[PDB]
DNA sequence: TTTTTTTTTTTTTT
């Protein structure tokens, strides 16, 4: 009755993605922000690519400057 | 406000190019942290001589006044330097810390509005003209620059512009098959839009050597590529699907099927796709091996996007506009083969006209180009001169309208010159 | 402690106790939220209440209406309404008392203004020329039926001035319309392929070149690379195939070299994002406006502009929508919008396919909105072989200035060239 | 709960006041009311009374009636002579009997609606006998609520109540342009709507003495003006637009300024307001200076009551509600221009019907007269006599539908009579 | 509820 999911697998794609962050690319193909379980990573990854949209690009900074907009 | 602020300090005792653009964005007061400000200051003071911009030559800086405590120690300027994600985009961090500057000077001049509002109650017309003056206190793309650009490119001239489709008549007036054109090849049933596509995919792929993707919504990779091989090495079309070859025949197949190896193209027959996912798919190919060429086995065949099953006009209006961007973004040449109303049937001159597109006019308007396949022999039995067949130029935004002639050997699959 | 003249407040409700014709000046000055004072307020309110019955102001009727609502005891009594009634000896310059009443409220709607400017200051970090802009506009809007004899003398005025008119540099064209004038929505509408962009282009460069105006274009479909392109080959006369490939005469690269010359002064402003609203194409031009003026905005192609939020709406309404906030853009800028609109394929289906009003696409608001409704038509766009190719019909369907007919130019396809005859 | 039988007895009296003020203002009153149609015992009486003395004829004034009266019990059944004379001092003059007899008359109406209907359901109850029959008789009497020129009426033998447009064949159709009316006044665009109610504010602003108010929210007061100038004085518009005045036109303008002048019409160019908003200012011109006409540059362009943005017919179908219960209120005519949908254009015959007009059949409904323009020089180019427009009126409940002829010297922004 | 754009079966337009 626990939901199938893996945040231990969803940390290290975000966290991928901090450390390239050319990441990003494989990581969209394969997912939507709503692939994520933990609703706080859903906002993370969209924001990440929310970013990538301008594109500014994806790292530390520029994503928790996004998420404080 | 801060972090970035970090990010930007960071990135100069890392470079230090990267002081260039920070200061032509930014001033020292802009940063939020006193102690940045002091830091920043003594930078571009240390740049000023110039030293240049180090760990040691910035400390020696902030000791030479009586600065270097009051920062932190050492130890803060050399945690700065540990705390930027890549040196390469300090500007992204400076309009971070550039924007916050302006946001606490718009709220710091609107508090002394309100401020000034209960004090000077004396005059109050100049007082509103002080108001809109506190307050106000390109996004086009300039003219010159674009001249420039422009020039540049028709510079780039010595030695078709244009992918070659290898119909020397129709490269004449085309020059290609442009990168980010959406071309529509539209005609009645069974005249000869795959075949016509398919030729053009081939001459593509094997004369240049550029990738083309080809998706099939109503034919079989099978078939395809069976069509090619007729084409490729002009083998009777019946004899081959039957296995009734002739002794040269399996030459000629053995050939075909040589030169079509190395050919690289990538062919995607699945029966129902949206758009978006035949961009997904065309991004990743392009991503790992480049593309050239997006062909489409046919517009209204393909399926829209969720906005329920709407006006279907609209939902095809919707497809087009996708198709368009999608050749937009990929700069790529994108042919999508179109559907024509039973409307040109009813006529005396058999020839199409862009209204006869089926289903929805956007596709005439969105088109960097439509050509229209016409054959006598389609509709005349005894047809004098049969082969024969029109490329009809009906529309194009690089240049010139107007028909041109190919020969159409059906028994081969093939499209030739005249 | 906020801005008040409570003595004034007094004048003001007190005089109207007296005369009570005063309430006209006062109404015409004020509302009853510029007193300070909460009870002035809702007495000020009572007294317009009762004048549209129209009863009228007394002290009697005044405090029949106060006590018909809630209020008679909120204010004082009727012992207090007696005491307004004495505060001022005449009624005569009450003009005087309510314009101190009246710059009150302004100050203190001013400083709530600020104030709440920098209250958004620190909340919305979000969008930062969205933000500024909002602060621009709030503190302009700190600045009811017009009287004719007023407006006439304007108009007089006006008249006393003496095309009127951004010229075009079509005279056919501009002896029927007289540019191309402030405020107005000029339509340009035709099939596809038929001239639209080029005639378009045609007026942008005339405009920016002959004249000292600086104009704004959006091109939605082709990039300003291409649109530059055009005008090259149109203001030097250069083949446009040539051109495109490189492949140029040695008297070409001269006519080229002038071309460029003269259109870099030209002051045309170019934008080719693929996607805006109107909001978005507004924000652009006011800024442009701001700083260095502007005469003409140019749009390819309106239906191609997407919606505010109102949802995926019945899409004759988006556009219906589009269509008004277009002429608004145009009434607020004080400066003319040609809109390029495509037709429907109902013209294909006639005999004759020169366009009427009703072939616009998509909805019919745009013939109603438009101040001026422009066909383009070409006999050599329908007949291969058409006896004199080169012209093209400018149909002028629709215009509230004035002539309703048609235009004949040359449309020089081979340089991208609209020419006079 | 409380259910009170509708019924004016103070517009009743305002009828047999503006008798004893008149008297030809009896047979207007006749021709609309019988004696029943009145709701107080009283009044049926009084009326019954003139009409008695009205067929000798006496003819019928404050000393008549009370003769006739006494002449029968009931002079003193109706409250003395003391109740005649307050009759009297009821009204300022025995000007527009005509409305308030269509008041009490509308009223009675209403109640021999109600009386029929609720004797319907009375007798579904009890006779559940014939249900057929039962059925006809309902049909039968509710058209009895309604109350064919016959051969010998047609032998009368061979061989304005109103604010005056003037336009004389109009106004013969109409008579104003009555008070509490709405008129709708719809045309395809650019046929002349605008012109049309402008032209109709002038001649009612300059020749007669009322008010009128304008709301225009497409074009600016100025251009309003500039259109009145040239209508008033005859000069060309274009002239006019470009300052190139002959000097014969300059003492033209001169004359069109000084009588517009003291016209008295109130401009309001806001482009968005709401109806209540429109009230709100009507309501205040009325107060001080008084009310004649309030005219509406468009109907679909005024802008909804908060109900979220409902399906769009609604929202008009609302505004729609709204002006004719402001004109109610007010009791002034409303001149509310209106679009036409597309659908015309479909026609062979491009003359207007109710159900063109765009965007909610509720306006057909709603209206007390509709007015459509259409002109032929509109469609062809060549059209033989050009000038003319019909002014169709579709709709009046006043009376009488027809077409009306008038010329649209356009070079003017002027309408004439012919 | 309405306004818009498309395809394709009917009748009747001198
Ligand atoms: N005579 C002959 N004709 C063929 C053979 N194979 C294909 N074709 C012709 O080529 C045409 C193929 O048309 P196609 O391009 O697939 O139709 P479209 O996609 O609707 O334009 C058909 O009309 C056939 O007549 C063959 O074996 N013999
Ligand atoms: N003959 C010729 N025509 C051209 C050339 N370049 C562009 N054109 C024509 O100019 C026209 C472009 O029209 P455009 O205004 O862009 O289309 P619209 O915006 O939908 O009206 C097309 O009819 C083209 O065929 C050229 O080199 N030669
Ligand atoms: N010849 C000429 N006609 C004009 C002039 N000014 C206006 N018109 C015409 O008069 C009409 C007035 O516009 P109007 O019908 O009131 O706009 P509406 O609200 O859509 O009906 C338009 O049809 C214009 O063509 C002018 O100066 N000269
Ligand atoms: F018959 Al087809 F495209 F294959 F129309
Ligand atoms: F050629 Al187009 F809109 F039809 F630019
Ligand atoms: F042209 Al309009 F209302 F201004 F139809
Ligand atoms: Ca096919
Ligand atoms: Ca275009
Ligand atoms: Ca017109
Ligand atoms: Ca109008
Ligand atoms: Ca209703
Ligand atoms: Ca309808
Ligand atoms: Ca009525």
């Amino acid at each position: 009755r626990i939901p199938p999911q893996s945040i231990e697998a969803e940390q290290a794609v975000l966290g991928a993605v901090f450390l390239d962050p050319a990441a990003l690319v494989p990581a969209s193909e394969i997912l939507i922000p709503e692939d994520f379980y933990r609703a706080a990573h859903q906002k993370i990854f969209h924001a990440m690519l929310r970013v990538a949209d301008r594109g500014e690009p994806v790292d530390l900074v520029t994503v928790t400057a996004e998420l404080a907009a | 406000s801060i972090e970035a602020e970090q990010a930007v300090l960071g990135a100069v005792f890392l470079d230090p190019a990267a002081l260039v653009p920070a200061s032509e964005i930014l001033i020292p007061e802009d940063f939020y942290r006193a102690a940045h400000q002091k830091i920043f200051h003594a930078m571009l003071r240390v740049a000023d001589r110039g030293e240049p911009v180090d760990l040691v030559t910035v400390t020696a800086e902030l000791a030479a006044s009586e600065q270097l405590e009051e920062i932190g120690g050492v130890s803060y300027l050399s945690e700065l330097a540990d705390a930027v994600p890549t040196a390469a985009n300090v500007e992204y961090y400076a309009r971070i810390v550039e924007e916050k500057s302006v946001l606490r000077r718009l709220i710091r001049t609107a508090t002394s509005i309100a401020q000034d509002g209960y004090t000077r109650e004396d005059e109050i017309d100049v007082l509103l003209d002080e108001a809109d003056r506190k307050i106000m206190e390109g996004a086009f793309k300039n003219i010159k620059d674009i001249l420039v650009q422009t020039y540049d490119n028709i510079e780039m001239l010595h030695n078709i512009t244009g992918i070659p489709t290898g119909f020397t008549e129709l490269d004449r007036m085309t020059s290609g098959f442009q990168r980010s054109d959406l071309i529509i090849v539209a005609a009645r049933p069974s005249v000869g839009k795959t075949a016509f596509a398919l030729n053009i995919a081939q001459n593509v792929a094997t004369k240049t050597n550029e990738n083309v993707a080809i998706f099939s919504l109503e034919m079989s990779a099978q078939q395809l590529v069976m069509r090619m091989l007729c084409a490729e090495g002009n083998i009777n079309a019946q004899n081959l699907r039957t296995g009734k070859l002739t002794p040269e025949d399996w030459g000629k197949l053995t050939m075909a099927m040589g030169s079509l190896s190395n050919a690289g193209i990538y062919i995607d027959d699945t029966p129902s796709i949206r758009v978006s996912d035949i961009r997904a798919k065309c991004r990743r190919l392009k991503q790992e091996s480049g593309l050239g060429m997006i062909v489409i086995d046919y517009l209204q065949l393909i399926q829209g996007s969720g906005r329920s099953k709407e006006n279907r006009q609209q939902e095809v209006s919707e497809i087009s506009r996708s198709l368009k961007a999608l050749a937009r973004e990929l700069e790529v040449p994108v042919i999508a083969l179109s559907q024509l109303s039973r409307s040109v049937e009813q006529r005396q001159d058999k020839r199409p006209m862009m209204s006869d597109i089926r289903e929805s006019g956007s596709i005439e308007q969105d088109a960097d180009i439509v050509a229209f396949l016409y054959r006598d022999d389609y509709y005349n039995k005894d047809s004098e001169n049969k082969n024969i067949i029109e490329i009809i130029i009906a529309k194009q935004r690089n240049g010139p309208v107007g028909t041109v002639q190919l020969a159409f050997i059906k028994e081969y699959n093939k499209f030739v010159n005249l």
